């Protein structure tokens, strides 16, 4: 199990981020794993985005749900974010994770669903 | 802020017992939700620790243990070796929205003395 | 082959004090196509492995369901406890099976709130595993004894969901599906 | 003087679907330091004046009291539509007297909720001014017809409160005394 | 950003009708609480417009009106003089926290054509 | 009846600020009425802070609970409202408006309640 994320970026303010994930090793039609987002500023804590899975239900951050949008395509297995407005705070390092079932030969639970697998992450930032 | 409340810090001597709290509201761990803890080494990606209560995946060594009782959660170390220098995140669902969400703690530094 | 579409794509569900329960036998059952094709929001196996379930075969198969509360799914499982676990569905704690449980915003929920499920909220004592409560009568609180009508300390035992559309996950109804585990195989 | 601490500092008040009627007569009741030194949350008088009760008198003064939900106090006046006002107390548009009310979320609230106190959900027809329905029996909604028990379109008429002091002023209890007006001079 | 909502500005000619909007949430104006509207005239504090829904205090023209419809609520201005270019805010009780709360609106401008 | 707020004053960030109302014409005493505090940033919105009543009973803006503070003083007729850890963004024009009812003949209700009169406001400006 492998996810990578898009090089990173340097963007202006008020401008639109998009994000782009390949994950190899598992397919996105798999019922019981999922993809996230998720964003660290720099020397602070983490932040979840984002979230899709197998069968095109979305789940966003309550704050940012109306800038936020995620979308995947299963023919090559990548998972695409977009933030709109971007603001010079948003600076992040931005990480794509694998929300799947760990005890996975128990089955799979939504509610219990922890991100087992992440990407090495790439860093946006949003300058003048 | 973060949903979750962990304390900023902790510390210990090698080999001594070090514990890090998490603390949640009505929702989330309070609603019965299960409790995940990361890991974080000094420039790397978060890797899993504790993928359920008191439950541990494999290479993880057993010394890591945790344990979950109404609306806190902590996380327990038996030994401390030198590896044992990195952030800790809380983790857990929480349902007070129309399609959920997933909360982080505020982080954990842990230092060795 | 098996009815699995009486049970999953009913029309209406029980409420969680008068679950159903339809003994599953004399079919073949493909467990396998379920798991991995349909999109479940939960399918949780204890005593076996959900992607292994089509090799063993049992002497009977008990499929059980009802509506509950969003969070209130975490206790559909072994060793658990709360209102549900207590008074509604107490499963057992050597529990073999699976617990199957997805999301109905779309058809148990109403604007003006559905009152059509019900959750038991007093009882004398827990339930055995497997045992439902039909019978609805005023529960004693304290120590005045009760003349059979709703008062002071006497309560009706039904409290009644009100499935809104606006409620958030957390109380969003859910509809689960129970299966307790040599004429059934795969 | 007359009996106002047996209605305004009784121990214990009447659910809003049973609340509780006090006649008021052959006494000299001081309205004056009632308003002016008493601090209720609410004290709203339509078809007198609180300044000017004393000079008044009336053959009989009738006191109401009740519990009901922080937001649901804006239903008790005169021409007013709401679930109170349909189904539990309904208040004449012509109405004379006063209404007082006062936040109680350090009595009538619980830790584990308070379910002490009902209200009426359901019923077939809106109440008289001044009437109440004491009998509890489940209702039907739709048009299959009822055994007498609860079940998918057939519903237990009370709805019980919740009390718990986390819920916010909106659902916070309210403790309301409605007051109706030459045996009671000031 | 405010709870309740309002139109940025509204322009109008004079003599003629013109009519601001206030919409509010499940709790408030939703939850059957009053509305009050004030004038804020340039340099000057607010001042009470409209005490209760379709209620005004006195001294204000009789061309000032207000109604209340569900979730929304709306202030209506018959005539159209010289002095009516203020600023107009909506006010309601909120009942959405512990001790209760009072919620103003984003404020509309009026202009004279 | 006349309230009036304390002279302009200008603050250090993250320092306290602390203004005062004297009232005339009423009584806090009376149970018919209370006082609050408002504050309009220069060219936005009125955004209501704080409310105590005659019985002491308080209430606070939700997200400025913890910032605000406020009494009273009956024998000398004036309300005190305290602000700590001041920043850049709070500078603004300070309202003190008495919490009435008008048709007052008709009773009182601390839910419809009303600013029906206001103070001149008070302009406190946070700078280096
Ligand atoms: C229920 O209906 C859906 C509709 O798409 C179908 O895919 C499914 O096979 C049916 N049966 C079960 C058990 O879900
Ligand atoms: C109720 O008790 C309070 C206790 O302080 C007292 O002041 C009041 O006079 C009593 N009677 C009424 C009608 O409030």
């Amino acid at each position: 199990v492998t996810l990578k994320e898009s090089g990173p970026v340097l963007l202006k303010p008020t401008e639109t981020l998009t994000l782009t994930c390949t994950v190899s090793g598992f397919s996105l039609s798999n019922v019981g794993m999922g993809v996230s987002w998720i964003r660290q500023p720099p020397g602070k804590a983490l932040e979840w985005l984002a979230d899709i899975f197998s069968n095109d239900e979305k789940s966003y951050s309550t704050s940012l749900k109306s800038r936020l949008t995620i979308s995947r395509d299963t023919s090559k297995s990548q998972v695409v974010l977009s933030m709109t407005n971007m603001d010079p705070v948003d600076t992040a390092t931005y990480y794509c994770a694998r929300l799947a079932n760990y005890d996975f030969w128990s089955g799979y639970s939504r509610f219990s669903a922890q991100f087992d697998n992440w990407g090495q992450g790439t860093l946006v930032t949003v300058s003048s | 802020q973060s949903v979750l409340t962990q304390p900023p810090s902790v510390s210990g001597a090698p080999g001594q017992r070090v514990t890090i709290s998490c603390t949640g509201s009505s929702s989330n761990i309070g609603a019965g939700y299960d409790v995940h803890w990361y890991q974080q080494l000094p420039g790397t990606a978060p890797k899993l620790l504790i993928y359920d209560n008191n439950n541990r995946p494999s290479g993880v060594p057993d010394r890591f243990s945790g344990s979950k009782s109404g609306t806190s959660a902590s996380l327990a170390i038996t030994g401390l070796q030198a590896e044992d220098e990195a952030d800790y995140y809380c983790q857990s669902f929480d349902s007070s929205s129309l399609t959920g969400s997933r909360v982080f703690g505020g982080g954990t530094k842990l230092t060795v003395l | 082959l098996c009815p699995f579409d009486e049970v999953f794509n009913a029309t209406r569900f029980a409420s969680v004090y008068a679950w159903n329960r339809k003994r599953i036998s004399n079919c073949v059952a493909d467990y396998s196509v379920l798991y991995n094709l349909a999109p479940f929001f939960t399918f949780k196996c204890y005593g076996v492995s959900p992607t292994k379930l089509n090799d063993l075969c049992f002497t009977n198969v008990y499929a059980d369901s009802f509506v509950i509360r969003g969070d209130e799914v975490r206790q559909i499982a072994p060793g658990q406890t709360g209102n549900i676990a207590d008074y509604n569905y107490k499963l057992p704690d050597d529990f073999t099976g699976c617990v199957i449980a997805w999301n109905s915003n779309k058809l148990d929920s109403k604007v003006s709130g559905n009152y059509n499920y019900l959750y038991r909220l007093f009882r004398k004592s827990n339930l055995k595993p497997f045992e439902r409560d039909i019978s609805t009568e005023i529960y004693q609180a304290g120590n005045k004894p009760c003349n059979g009508v709703a008062g002071f300390n006497c309560y009706f035992p039904l409290r009644s969901y009100s499935f809104r559309p606006t409620y958030g996950v957390g109380h969003q109804p859910y509809r689960v599906v129970v299966l307790s585990f040599a004429t059934v195989c795969g």
